[PDB]
């Protein structure tokens, strides 16, 4: 390895100019890079360093979005983009970095200039020197050294951002003497000669990072090749109704018969067919490799289904798709909340609806909240908000009630219209498939299913910028006993779909379990953290939840937020291992 | 080799998984083929020798 | 392509030169040569290197012996022999010997 | 066997150590110097040694 | 990391799906390729890979 360490390897494109500088950045590899976040003096010297191969030594402009964080463990892949020279032979820059890419810094490039203008000294020379500077000579400038020596005149806090004019003279610095000029510096070796200039260097406060919105996964259905099979193990039953589902599913049970279940329904994206689907993924978490859910137009390929080894397959004109989840780049037009707006929030009494507040209005600035639930009394959490800013109406009501949800929604003052409805409103009624009952399943099905219908018809007249469906993953991932949680779930991802086609804004979220930090975890048993692992779960903070409810409020439709071990699965995958049907396209 | 021009020695299209694969009759005899000293195979979905 | 001209530690030898001045007395040497020595064994720093002792007992061989004789020569611009070390070994030797 | 010990460096060699040896070995052997007439020594060729 | 040798690494183009494997080729590295030459099946095989 002799490339330099900030640019790592380099690849010429065949064909173009465009060149490829890939490094792997980590707190090991970078100590100057404190906490991890690596200084942009870090970035002006790799960018010199690859411009140098490029021929065009001088930056013409260079303007860092944002600074990096290198992750604690591992590292972080970096790569600088160089563009084809245009006009005046200079060309465009690039920076990335990682879950999706992240553009850090962009500008242009420009070669050497024949001359090389002294501007007036607009501040006293200061000797600039750092001590553990290692390896000094593998950097032209260091670039722990030309941070400190350009915060004596961008300062401390903040953090240099704009570069103009940047020309380098000498190598391998290790004490500088800083002149600073009217807009940019100059950089002399202590023998007195000139090192480097900045022509001009703007600096900015420094912003904490969003966390990352990487575990947004929506529920895709790649095609399966189906077998030339006619007959197999296999019970075949129609499926009408979750109900229906239910009983069937307690009848086989109780049956003794060690055949395995072939559950034809409809379309899987209907309501009630999504529920037969939740009970039966359910079902099958609990009795792994035993019942096949089956949405075939022609039930004649039913048993090439069964011979296909999926147990969740739809299957139209002869050819089958299997569900999995895909992550999805996360969305940057989002269309704003209205600050002037109101915003509703369901079951907003509890722990995550009140994290749910908060969140929006410290960071979307929401100043009016209506917040209902059955309880409807928090003077805690009302002083919280309104000392933020927000004026709350907190309300004791039922969601799914049609009466109570239409006064609350006109007690809203037409003066501050609402704009978003966000229903986190929900049940547990944990519950085994042996055990559960149809009305076990409507206590379950009511706060979030018939509240989310009632939202939506209700607010179909409504200018609705987001209209949020806490959803869980047990409908989606199966959940063993959560199989009316999981029904709920997979038809409230129904009717955010439906509301969607109905040219209405919905945006569900099925995420996984969150994390024990977060105190909204507590119920899980330690079965559940087990299959979590097993699976690749891990729990959820609090702040990157909220972040993916953002990021899914931009992407819209029904995502899976949900954090997966990757690494750990992927060699799961390469061991053999139990990697579920739905993250078969993960693994 | 080192800073050459480019040569473009082959090009082409990647198509997706297929579904089916239909099965053509034999037009020949089965041949088997065994390669002697093969090594580190198992890295290769099939030994290019 | 010709590399970028490497950054001076330091003043040049002409620089240190006319702060050399003969009135100076046996000190620029002296904290010359205990820089070098420090830079030489890799110390943090010319405070840690203490003329007391003599090269012997810092823990100087042939090895640093030539390399700091190269470095202080080139520093200094003057030829100098390869065995000071032992036949003044002391820094202060060293400075009024220069 | 013995070790030099202390000398100029590290791998210096002192004369002093190598008399004392040969003395010790003649001794053990129980001769005398005019008695062998033949001796193989190190011959590394350094200029020093 | 020693990859496959076919492969050696993979780069992703930021904002695109357009992808890159660069390799080291050497005779050392492939025995099998005859003199220097590379067999299509070892093309057909990266492609796979």
């Amino acid at each position: 390895s002799a490339g330099d360490p900030l640019l790592g390897t380099v690849v010429s494109t065949p064909g173009s100019d465009r060149l490829t500088a890939v490094a792997q950045w980590s707190r090991r590899a970078q100590p100057w890079a404190v906490d991890g976040l690596v200084p942009n003096a870090a970035l002006v010297e790799a960018a010199i360093r690859l411009g140098d191969l490029a021929g065009t030594p001088v930056v013409g402009e260079l303007v860092v979005d944002a600074p990096v964080v290198l992750p604690r463990r591992g590292s972080r892949e970096v790569q600088l983009i160089v563009g084809e020279p245009g006009e005046q032979r200079r060309r465009p820059i690039e920076v990335f970095s990682r879950e999706p890419w992240t553009r850090h810094a962009h500008g242009t490039l420009a070669p050497a200039a024949a001359a090389v203008p002294e501007p007036a000294a607009a501040g006293d020379a200061t000797d600039v020197t750092v001590a553990g500077l290692r390896d000094a000579d593998r950097y032209g400038i260091h670039p722990a050294l030309l941070d400190a020596a350009v915060r004596t005149v961008v300062g401390d806090d903040l953090l240099p951002s704009v570069w103009t004019g940047v020309s380098l003279l000498a190598s391998g610095a290790t004490a500088v003497t800083v002149t600073p000029t009217a807009t940019g510096l100059r950089l002399t070796d202590p023998a007195g000669q000139p090192v480097l200039t900045v022509e001009s260097v703007r600096g900015t406060p420094f912003v904490a990072e969003q966390g990352t919105t990487d575990a947004l996964f929506r529920v895709d259905w790649p095609e399966i090749p189906l077998p030339t099979a006619e007959t197999a193990d296999f019970l075949p039953y129609e499926a009408t109704s979750a109900e229906a589902t239910l009983s069937a599913l307690q009848a086989w049970l109780a049956d003794p018969a060690e055949t395995r279940l072939a559950v034809v329904t409809g379309d899987c994206t209907e309501p009630g067919a999504a529920a037969i689907w939740g009970l039966v993924r359910s079902a099958q978490s609990e009795h792994p490799g035993r019942i096949v859910l089956a949405d075939l137009d022609d039930p004649a390929v039913l048993p090439a289904v069964v011979a296909s080894g999926e147990p969740q397959v739809r299957v139209r004109n002869g050819v089958a798709s299997v569900p999995r989840l895909t992550r999805v780049t996360p969305r940057q037009d989002a269309r704003p909340l209205d600050p002037e707006g109101t915003v509703l929030i369901t079951g907003g009494t509890g722990t995550l609806g009140a994290l749910t507040a908060r969140h929006l209005v410290t960071a979307h600035g929401v100043r009016h909240l209506v917040l209902v639930s059955r309880r409807g009394e928090a003077p805690e959490l009302q002083e919280e908000l309104t000392a933020l800013g927000a004026s709350v109406a907190i309300a004791a009501c039922d969601v799914a009630d049609r009466a109570q949800l239409e006064a609350v929604l006109r007690a809203i003052p037409a003066e501050h219209p609402l704009t978003a409805v966000i229903h986190t409103a929900g049940v547990l009624d944990d519950g085994v498939v042996t055990e559960l009952t149809p009305d076990r399943l409507a206590t379950v099905r009511r706060p979030k299913v018939d509240a989310a219908r009632l939202l939506d018809e209700l607010t179909r007249e409504a200018d609705l910028a987001a209209f949020v469906l806490f959803s869980s993953a047990a409908g989606v991932l199966g959940n063993p006993g959560q199989a009316g949680y999981a029904a709920a779930n997979a038809e409230l991802d129904a009717l955010a779909r439906q509301r969607n086609s109905l040219d209405l804004p919905a945006v569900s979220i099925a995420w996984g379990y969150w994390a024990t930090v977060s105190g909204m975890t507590e119920h899980l048993g330690d079965a559940d953290l087990r299959r979590n692992q097993r699976i690749g779960m891990s729990g959820l903070p609090a702040d990157e939840g909220m972040a993916l409810l953002d990021a899914a409020i931009a992407t819209g439709g029904t995502l899976v937020a949900a954090k997966f071990d990757v690494a750990a699965l992927r060699a799961t995958a390469k061991a053999g291992g139990p990697v579920p049907p739905l993250l078969r396209g993960l693994a | 080799e080192a800073d050459e021009p480019w040569t473009r020695h082959a090009h082409g299209t990647l198509a997706p998984a297929a579904a089916a694969v239909p099965e053509p009759a034999a037009a020949g005899d089965a041949t088997d083929v065994t390669v002697a000293g093969l090594r580190d195979a198992d890295r290769y979905g099939i030994h290019p020798a | 392509p010709l590399p970028r001209r490497a950054a001076a530690k330091t003043a040049s030898l002409t620089e240190r030169l006319a702060g050399l001045a003969e009135t100076e007395q046996a000190a620029a040497l002296l904290d010359l040569v205990r820089r070098h020595a420090a830079e030489v064994l890799g110390h943090s720093g010319a405070e840690s290197v203490h003329s007391g002792r003599t090269f012997k007992d810092a823990g100087f061989d042939s090895l640093t012996a030539v390399e700091l004789r190269n470095r202080l020569a080139a520093a200094t611009g003057l030829t100098l022999s390869p065995a000071m070390i032992f036949d003044y070994p002391k820094p202060p030797a060293l400075a009024d010997h220069l | 066997v013995n070790q030099d010990g202390a000398s100029n460096g590290l791998t210096a060699p002192n004369g002093l150590s190598q008399q004392r040896v040969i003395r010790r070995a003649l001794a053990a052997a129980g001769l005398a110097p005019s008695d062998v007439d033949v001796v193989e020594a190190h011959g590394t060729g350094t200029t020093l040694g």
